């Protein structure tokens, strides 16, 4: 395995990325009491705890989502995926930016992501599971959303709304791309062979 | 140079439609 394209194409990565963003996001959710605690579920994953709402449309749209993240991460067209907190008047309060690089040769000294990615991801699981720690308290009526900064680069003139398997996405304005010199946390950093990953938080200051 | 990021137009479910369909049960 000397290449990203021997794992399939990048769909190997792509599919256990975001069966990661689902868990991590779906546990974010929680953590930061998005939405009420009674939506989630106790389950496990990567051999460690996690919390999963039940609410059939919160699902269908984090799914949705990812469905759209898939194919930007299989093309190698992601460097972020955030999930951004909104106060109430809809600015972003926090940040969760999992930061991703895809380099076209395999790291042959790193370990192993395939072998080790329950041990690898949980580790990520754990620090958002007691991240509340480390976090400002927000205020409430917090929302969500998901930014994905993608490795293309701007042309002047580009249509705002851009349509990824068959669901309007919007290039993000100023309101949700910016923070004022945010507080940066850092909760883990992971170097595989296949996968490069750190996921912090941006605060507000 | 800067890149192109891009949201969903549409929000994820409201807190509130949430907390109706649990208190629902």
């Amino acid at each position: 395995t000397l290449t990203r394209q021997d794992l399939n194409f990048g769909q190997v990565v792509a599919d256990v990325l975001c069966e990661f963003l689902e868990v991590a996001v779906h546990l974010i959710l929680y953590v930061r009491e998005v939405y009420p605690v009674g939506i989630f579920q106790k389950r496990k994953k990567y051999n460690v705890p996690v919390q999963m709402s039940c609410h059939p449309e919160l699902n269908q749209y984090i799914q949705d989502t990812l469905h759209c993240v898939k194919p930007l991460l299989e093309k190698n067209d992601v460097e972020k995926v955030v999930v951004v907190i909104l106060d109430k008047e809809h600015r972003p309060v926090e940040k969760f930016v999992f930061e991703i690089t895809q380099p076209p040769l395999l790291s042959i000294s790193s370990d192993s992501l395939l072998s080790h990615v329950e041990q690898l991801l949980a580790a990520f699981i754990l620090k958002i599971s007691v991240c509340d720690a480390v976090l400002d308290h927000n205020p409430p009526g917090c929302t969500f959303t998901v930014l994905v900064h993608t490795r293309e680069a701007a042309t002047r003139n580009m249509e705002k709304i851009q349509v990824i398997k068959d669901f309007p996405w919007i290039l993000a304005d100023e309101q949700d791309v910016h923070m004022h010199d945010p507080r940066l946390i850092p909760l883990k950093t992971m170097t595989s062979d296949i996968l490069k990953m750190q996921l912090y938080v941006e605060e507000r200051a | 140079d800067k890149k192109i990021v891009i949201m969903p137009c549409k929000c994820a479910p409201s807190r509130q439609l949430v907390q109706v369909w649990l208190q629902a049960k």
